[PDB]
RNA sequence: GCAGAGGUUCUAGCUACACCCUCUAUAAAAAACUAAGGACCACACGAG
């Protein structure tokens, strides 16, 4: 929520000033960015569900 | 652009920057109990500035978050107000830059001062590895309520008394006080004051105070021994015992189930670690966090009247 | 306020359970409406739980008993 | 340019009937230690109070000596009597006879009335007795001195301490008042004996160092 | 020769002198080294911090 | 200057560039804190176009690491100088003699813990006598770009502004010299072409001791 | 009991005295004689400049010319200024000198009640033949230390003010000498002043700040 | 923006996650709602 997550900042930075102190993990951009700069390598790297 | 230090996994992905954040030098910040630190106003203004946000929301004294960014960066009399109820439960983390070991982040509860450098107990010195060489410390803001409750919980400075590398605590006094207690619990063998009874500790304290009797005095008083060995139960015994006036003085600080043949001795560093560790054990965490708080008031205040300086004879 | 959490973690043994037991006080506190038992003085929602738990009014069986009785009297407005 | 910030005391914590803690908030910046260690050193070492000065043992004239039936020794029963808190009306000097025999301890309430004299603690123990047969007797001589008068600067010589106070400590630490910055914020915590209680004894050694500055306040 | 010049005035040869305390008004006991000395400012100042 | 000194202090101040060292020998004609003038002896000057020699000190200029270079007159009016002397102090530099610090009355002792361990109590004595309070000369600069869509202007007309910034503004759009700017404050109107004015940087409050103004050949240059 | 009374009062030179209160009894004369200290070094009503304003110059950082001084020289030459005003808190100071010659306090025009008690305190010095300088200067009471930056045209410059009459307090206790008594004590204050304010009425304003102090936990 | 249109303001302000209001052809009566473009390399510095 900190550092890199664009639907947890402006989601937290919503919550606080509503009152109530949660949290939404999302998932980092960073992670986002390594799967893109390994699939731009010539190795598929995905995520099962 | 994957591996090494300059890599994603290294650089972008373990170590991500975090918001909420700041840095400042460090200072003695020797008033505020081991389980609080200090805090510029104008950098708890600048942290906590969503929390404000919503309670001048709360308040109705800003319509919209405009009129809230205005009035705070106005800086005026109502703002300070709204941060001084923000920041009376919420744990920061004050973080020491190469954190080795676990001790390194610990946490703190905030307490506003003027200036512009964050305070530290002189007794968390040591864990830290802090100096005062001009070090520079990071402070971090835990946001939601697990963060709060964890920080609470188990990163108070006041949870971690033992280092997990060893049983042995890690809050032993360092420099000051240890030397105000060593200076306190000795004896020469002709001061003013010596071979007298005293009835007890409280008036061995006014009998000091007034000048009449020096520190250190061969004397013969009366201590209320407290005593555990009923389980759980407290024997109260009290017998004649023969120490110096400034061992006397030191024996009120001390809580009651810890037995006299500890205060009693010349009183080193080792000999005062050993005494936290025997609170601690016989005695449970609470009544040895308020010991161990009442003991560096001791030693600085009997530091400072002792002028311990050096000289070249 | 308090400093020392030893006496709550007696009542709550893990310590980690103890503060995913008093998260959910808190949350119930803070979103949710409802008042404290404790008698509150100027302490904020997340210490207030913590004091509950030191009392015994709260474990982890007190509030998920609580939240059935709040299922069940739904369950009586449904008809 | 003369206007001084005047203190107003938030609330005194009464434990018991002999143990106080007086706080003042904004106080004066600089003026915490000014008037608490004056207020202590006025209080500690000077009060108009009155307590035992020395005793004399109908059988033992050597301090270094022990009698028999009683467990402790004259080393301690002298120690048992300096703490003993006793209060007397105008008359200067009065001498109290202690006689009691019987096992048992042998309490401050077993002192003869004398006339007016007023003792405040009647369980003080003074010296427990182990022997039906043994009889102790003694003279008790008290005055109404100031301060504590160690008898090694001075038939038995037993410290005399008139002082009612027992203990005293202040401290001072940061009290902001709102915008203003933080000056001092007075505590002081007294313990007394027990003739009076520790409000009263702040405000006769507060009169004590007003009436003092008498020749100098324009 | 500091010794010689110290008896040139009038300070104590050993270079300590009885200070007393600013707060409590007594009298500290083994008397402390006073001087003067040197000393600059380096100029990381708090301000930049 | 150093109460206690190695001896290395009245030749590190004057082989470097500090001070200002007279090359010739004579008698002052006429000092000022900015310029001395001296007037030359008869044996050490030139049979012609001698005349007198003239130095002009470098007043308040920023330095490198933002600190004040600063010279000050260390003569008066007939005071004879002679040659290779020193008679212009220069930044941390007291009577031709390296100077950097100030000496200050030391007490060694523990103090109830507020120098716990390299900590340093200072007195109010050192404040107020005003004994370490430097100056930091900063230097700030304001940049019109040729983008696309027009050129940004530097005018004073700041869109959706209040008339108080505007007031520590003159006509041309620039501060006024000597004013006492604060954080936030506005000190140079840019707007750029649809309020990218300059501002002082947030905990700054210094005062502008002057303001020189750059233009390229061709276009005008306005009236301040 | 015995009262101490303001028993003598001499003065060694123009700056400080020697104040004495003779009849005290044992350990007071040490708590007073700290008491009056620590409130006489901390409170006493003192007059400093505040607000200079020269003819010319702008702000402090500039030069002027025909004087050796730098403006910021100026002021805080003008800061040690030791000047006491009688009846009206706030004055306007006015400085007009002209021609080679160093300028002192003394060449200050001096109203009805403002007088200045070192007339050899030197501001700036004047080289050049035809220089000039005029300056107002604002004078005004105070207690402690008050900073520049806590406290509008750009001419007018800001000078930090140190109201503080008094420097550096000693006391000492002597044995008195009563025919018939003992224990009693004697004090003995020295109080390196600045030059404004009396002994006497200093003193006596140093402890009327502690009787209005200990009126708060008295009766 | 009820859908279309316009909008007080407190940059810009039907999406950025957005949001609300009044109105019927086109702007004008009103309060409550958000937080932006910044890479690499050399030199020097501090602390553990
Ligand atoms: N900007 C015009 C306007 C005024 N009020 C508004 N409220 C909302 N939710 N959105 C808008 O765009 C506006
Ligand atoms: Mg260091």
């Amino acid at each position: 929520v900190k550092s890199d997550d664009v639907n947890g900042r402006t989601k937290m930075y919503k919550n606080i000033v509503d009152g109530n102190h949660q949290m939404e993990p999302g998932m980092p951009e960073s992670f986002n960015v390594l799967l893109k700069e390994i699939r731009s390598l010539g190795i598929n790297i995905e995520l099962e569900d | 652009m994957i591996k090494g230090k300059q890599g994603r996994f290294r650089q972008n992905l373990l170590g991500k920057r975090v918001d909420y954040s700041g840095r400042s030098v460090i200072t003695v910040g020797p008033y505020l109990r081991l389980h609080q630190c200090g805090l510029p106003k104008k950098m708890a203004l600048e942290l906590f500035k969503p929390f404000i946000y919503g309670k001048l929301e709360l308040r109705g004294l800003a319509t919209t978050i405009k009129a809230a960014k205005k009035m705070v960066e106005r800086e005026e009399a109502v703002v300070w107000d709204i941060l001084d109820e923000v920041i009376r439960e919420h744990p920061v983390l004050l973080n020491r830059a190469p954190t080795l070991h676990r001790l390194g982040i610990q946490a703190f509860e905030p307490v506003l001062i003027e200036g512009k450098a964050i305070q530290l107990h002189p007794l968390v010195c040591a864990a830290y590895n802090a100096d005062f060489d001009g070090d520079q410390m990071a402070v971090h803001v835990p946001l939601t309520l697990e963060a709060q409750l964890e920080a609470r919980a188990l990163m108070m400075s006041t949870n971690n008394i033992l280092s997990p590398a060893n049983g042995e605590p890690i809050i032993v006094p360092s420099q000051d006080v240890v030397l105000g207690l060593y200076y306190m619990t000795r004896d020469c063998v002709n001061a003013k004051g010596e071979g007298m009874v005293l009835t007890g500790p409280k008036e061995a304290e006014r009998l000091y105070r007034s000048g009449l009797a020096s520190l250190h005095a061969r004397v013969k008083v009366r201590i209320t021994e407290y005593e555990k060995d009923a389980n759980g139960e407290l024997v109260a015994k009290t017998s004649l015992k023969d120490t110096t006036v400034g061992r006397a003085i030191l024996w009120m600080i001390v809580p009651k189930g810890l037995p006299y043949s500890i205060v009693n001795q010349a009183l080193g560093k080792k000999a005062i670690s050993k005494m936290l560790n025997t609170c601690y054990r016989i005695l449970g965490l609470k009544p040895t966090v308020i010991f161990a708080d009442q003991i560096m008031y001791t030693g600085f205040a009997y530091a400072a009247r002792s002028g311990a300086s050096v000289g070249i004879d | 306020a308090r400093v020392t959490v030893q006496d709550a973690v007696e009542k709550i043994g893990n310590r980690f359970d103890l503060v995913l037991v008093a998260a959910r006080r808190a949350r119930q506190m803070q979103v949710g409406g409802k008042d404290p038992l404790v008698p509150e003085e100027n302490d904020k929602t997340t210490v207030i739980a913590l004091r509950e738990i030191e009392e015994g009014l709260i474990n982890n069986q007190i509030l998920d008993v609580r939240e059935r009785q709040e299922q069940q009297e739904q369950e009586a407005a449904e008809l | 340019v003369t206007e001084f910030l005047k203190p107003r005391l938030v609330d005194i914590e009464q434990v018991s009937s002999t143990h106080a803690k007086v706080t003042l908030e904004p106080l004066e910046r600089g003026f915490g230690h000014t008037l608490g260690n004056a207020l202590r050193r006025i209080l500690l070492s000077s009060m108009p109070g009155c307590a035992v000065t020395e005793v004399e043992i109908d059988g033992v004239l050597h301090e270094y000596s022990t009698k028999e039936g009683v467990q402790e020794d004259i080393l301690e029963i002298l120690l048992n009597l300096k703490g003993l808190a006793v209060r007397v009306q105008g008359k200067d000097e009065v001498i109290l006879t202690l006689n009691k025999s019987g096992i048992g301890p042998v309490t401050a309430a077993d002192i003869t009335h004398d006339g007016d004299v007023e003792i405040v603690k009647p369980q003080h123990v003074i010296c427990h007795l182990t022997d039906e047969n043994a009889s102790i007797s003694m003279r008790i001589k008290v005055q109404r001195g100031r301060g504590y008068v160690p008898a090694s600067t001075r038939r038995l010589l037993v410290d005399a301490c008139y002082s009612p106070v027992e203990r005293i400590a202040y401290n001072v630490e940061a009290a902001r008042v709102e915008q203003r910055t933080d000056l001092d914020k007075l505590v002081i915590e007294m313990e007394t004996n027990g003739t009076i209680d520790p409000e009263e004894a702040i405000r006769r050694a507060a009169t004590i160092l007003a009436e003092q500055l008498e020749a100098f306040v324009d | 020769e500091i010794k010689e010049l110290l008896k040139l005035g009038d300070l104590p040869t050993s270079g300590q002198i009885r200070l007393y305390d600013g707060r409590t008004g007594e009298q500290f006991e083994r008397p402390v080294t006073v001087g003067y000395m040197y000393m600059l400012k380096l100029n990381h100042l708090v301000d930049d911090k | 200057k150093p109460l206690v000194g190695t001896g290395m202090e009245r030749a590190v101040a004057v082989d470097s560039g500090v001070t200002a060292v007279a090359k010739r020998g004579g008698v002052v004609q006429y000092v000022d804190a900015s310029r001395i003038v001296i007037k030359v002896n008869e044996d050490e000057m030139y049979p012609g176009e001698a005349g007198i020699d003239i130095y002009n000190l470098t007043k308040y200029t920023r330095s490198n690491q933002n600190t004040c270079i600063n010279q000050m007159p260390c003569v008066s009016l007939g005071e004879p100088v002679e040659r290779g002397d020193v008679l212009a102090d220069g930044p941390s530099t007291d009577l031709g003699e390296l100077a950097l610090g100030q000496n200050m009355r030391v007490a060694f002792m523990p103090w109830n813990g507020y120098n716990f361990e390299d900590s340093i109590l200072v007195s109010e004595r050192v404040v107020q006598e005003d004994r370490f309070t430097t100056i930091h000369i900063q230097e700030l600069a304001c940049v019109s770009r040729d983008t696309k869509l027009g050129p940004e202007e530097i005018t004073a007309d700041i869109p959706n502004v209040g008339e108080a910034a505007l007031s520590k503004l003159d006509e041309s759009g620039i501060v006024y010299i000597g004013a006492e700017v604060t954080g936030g404050d506005i000190l140079v109107g840019k707007v750029t072409p649809k309020d990218s004015s300059l501002r002082v940087p947030n905990g700054v409050s210094g005062t502008v001791i002057d303001v020189q103004v750059f233009t390229r050949d061709g276009v005008e240059k306005d009236k301040r």
